[PDB]
């Protein structure tokens, strides 16, 4: 279907490693919100600007064209050290 | 190039690794590497490059030594807070091995100042925590055609990318992140293995798992 | 347990790690750890797990530093050649964090020796060169049940694997390994994270690729 | 088929990464001998105690059953550090 991955500090504050999801996204940005909409700790686990995102091992713009069979992995964007 | 007999006592170990060889040690030895960040990341990779042999290191960071910084920079220490990281670096550094050539730099140059900078060496290290200096860095680097060796890490996550053209922080994954630096930049200056150039290596600490993600123009 | 106010503040940034808190600071200095091995790995892993803040380390080697050692044991120096490896160590080590208690071991310990030992620690970290050692502490290990991080590296390739029950070498893949150790053993003592237990993590510098495999009994 | 893959110091000595082979060997065993059959580079390279097989994600005994599809890779051991 739609393996959607969750990493590093994206992971722990959803509390799971990966999900199913129906298709319905037309942009990666739609996928963005729906899942952003669950509740504050998703909001702000998956808030704009904060993330980023992975598409079948290929990184891509908060708008690739999603269809069935995507696998879409969201971890955050690491700067420090 | 050209080793005296304590080097090439001293970098046997390098020496005899196939495809690496004399030349590779004499490579290194020619080597200008300029480490932008001696923090948690730029202290890291420095104290292998150094021990490995690139002959001439300069030391870029503004900053001061403090206490929160003695769980992870291994370098500084008590003895040395205060004063500023480039120094108290380069004497740790030159302990570590006195027969490289290090040069300290206390400052916070703008663009026309990296960018000379830059063309006067054959690899940079981006070991900073802002956007603005790593955008500085990858546009100085990419005008001069330079290798950038960057990196980051925060929390419990950390990446590595090549071009060839508060929050919390565990102590070792800065070790992690940044040996894997000093070893890349290794691999280009000697033309030994294959660079990690056109992906990002990111590293999970809360589950110890890599992840391989190809890059796009 | 029990921070003092200094301690608070050198360990902040690993304090205020969601998850970690003063709890998961409490354990490290709590913490009894033996390192076996003050070699390449051993170097590598015990800077960080002094500066990081496990109170109590217990360093074991027979050996005594030498001039090729110096490419890549950082906590050695020319100054330390000839003199045990426990030693130099710990001197190096108790400059890096004067707040922890470092007790070295200048030997080659029997199996009844190693057991008693063992059986002394919350956690072992096998940094040795031959699978004699390695097998001893893997059997000590499993009849006190007693945590083991045990990790390897030679040429351009390391392993690292968790049990909870010449040819050369390039200067920075010591630390990548070995900073990957002192990561897991910190995971272990302060129950923060999932362990690497049940594979073995695999290193190639070569190519920079990591690569997880599944163990079996 | 068989994606035989070779990792470290054992793809370096043999050239490649990874290679297709016909099926054709029950134990693990039997494949080891015929890759290093094909010349004194390969025969070092695959060595018998100096090497370590691991099948489709899970290590292995010299003797795991191979069947067709099976992915096999070969890397070295690692003592010392
Ligand atoms: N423009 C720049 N030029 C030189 N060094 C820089 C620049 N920007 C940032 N740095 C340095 O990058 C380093 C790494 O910082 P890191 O995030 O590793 O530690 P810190 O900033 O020193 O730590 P802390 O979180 O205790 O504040 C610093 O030591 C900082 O001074
Ligand atoms: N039985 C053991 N007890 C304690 N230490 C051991 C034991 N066996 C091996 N060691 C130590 O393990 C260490 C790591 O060795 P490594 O292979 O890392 O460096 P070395 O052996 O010191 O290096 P070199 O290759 O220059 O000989 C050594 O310093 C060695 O003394």
């Amino acid at each position: 279907m739609i393996k959607v991955l969750f990493f590093a500090q994206v992971r722990e504050l959803v509390g799971t490693d990966a999900t199913e999801v129906a298709a319905d996204f037309p942009t990666v940005e739609a996928l963005r919100q729906h899942m952003a909409a669950q509740s504050d700790r998703w909001a702000l686990a998956l808030e704009d600007g904060k993330l980023l995102a992975a598409v079948n091992q290929t990184l891509v713009s908060f708008d690739h064209p999603l269809t069935d069979g995507d696998e879409v992995a969201f971890f955050p964007p690491v700067t420090g050290g | 190039a050209e080793l005296s007999d304590q080097e090439m006592l001293r970098y046997n170990r390098q020496i005899i690794l196939r495809g690496f060889d004399f030349d590779g040690q004499e490579a290194l030895k020619d080597s200008r590497v300029l480490i932008v960040g001696l923090g948690g990341l730029g202290c890291a990779a420095s104290q292998y490059l150094a021990s490995a042999g690139v002959g001439n290191l300069t030391l870029l960071d503004f900053d001061t030594v403090s206490l929160s910084n003695l769980q992870r920079q291994t370098l500084h220490s008590d003895a040395t807070v205060g004063q500023p990281k480039v120094e108290s670096a380069r004497d740790a550094l030159t302990r570590i091995n006195p027969h490289i050539a290090i040069t300290p730099v206390n400052a916070l140059l703008d663009d026309a100042e990296l960018a000379a900078l830059i063309a006067e060496h054959d690899l940079v290290l981006d070991c900073t925590d802002n956007v603005a200096v790593r955008n500085q860095l990858n546009a100085g680097c990419f005008a001069a055609k330079v290798p950038l060796v960057s990196g980051a890490a925060i929390r419990m996550e950390g990446q590595i990318t090549v071009f060839t053209y508060e929050a919390g922080v565990m102590a070792p994954l800065i070790g992690v992140i940044g040996s894997l630096q000093a070893m890349e930049a290794i691999k280009m200056l000697a033309g030994y293995g294959k660079p990690a150039s056109g992906k990002i290596v990111m590293y999970d600490a809360m589950t110890c798992q890599f992840r391989e993600m190809k890059l796009m123009r």
